[PDB]
């Protein structure tokens, strides 16, 4: 992830930015303590 | 008896040209450089890894 | 870039230029930088305090033996800077 703390209020939307090297992205959030799990399906890059 | 050598040869600065500057083609697992140069430069490639 | 004159038969230790306050270097940072003359551009006739970034007069300006004009050079460390001075000899 790029960001490792946010400010949280109540019952709210928030957004992170991440990188990876795989097309797919099934992977742990820890959102304040505990897990969560994510699904994608990411693509190649255009830049070479 | 001993005399001194004179004119010592001392640390100074002293400028360098600056080559153009490349075109960078992006293909791949690879780049392509466009070069120009009047005078014969010298260009230098390492890979940033084990070999 | 400097452009300075002098008069005809000074003496050794009279005023020709500031260096540092024409070219807005930090006085106090010339030891640390490396305020120095370079060993091409010297002359026998006129010599730079260290300390004070002030060019003086060495040796007496023979206007006759030394023709026109003359040249110096500087060079600091970082950051890497070089500065030219040319200084008119008056008839």
């Amino acid at each position: 992830l790029k960001e490792a703390t946010t400010h949280v209020t109540a019952t709210g939307s928030i957004t992170l930015h991440f990188s990876t090297s795989s097309p797919q992205a099934n992977f742990i959030v820890s959102l304040c303590g505990k897990k969560t799990t994510c699904n994608a399906e990411c693509k190649p890059p255009a830049d070479h | 008896g001993k005399l001194h050598i004179p004119f010592r040869l001392t640390p100074t600065v002293c400028p360098v040209p600056l080559a153009h500057t490349p075109t960078v083609t992006k293909w791949f697992k690879g780049i392509t450089l466009h070069l120009t140069a009047t005078r014969p430069t010298l260009l230098t490639t390492r890979k940033l890894g084990l070999r | 870039q400097l452009h300075y004159t002098v008069q005809e038969e000074q003496e050794h230790g009279t005023f020709v230029g500031n260096i540092a306050e024409d070219l807005g270097l930090d006085i106090t940072k010339l030891s640390a930088r490396g305020f120095q003359t370079v060993p091409n551009s010297r002359t026998p006739y006129l010599d730079l305090n260290l300390e004070t970034g002030v060019l003086y007069v060495n040796e007496k300006i023979d206007r006759e033996q030394i023709c026109c004009v003359l040249h110096l050079e500087v060079f600091l460390e970082n950051p890497l800077e070089l500065f030219q001075v040319e200084i008119e000899v008056l008839d």
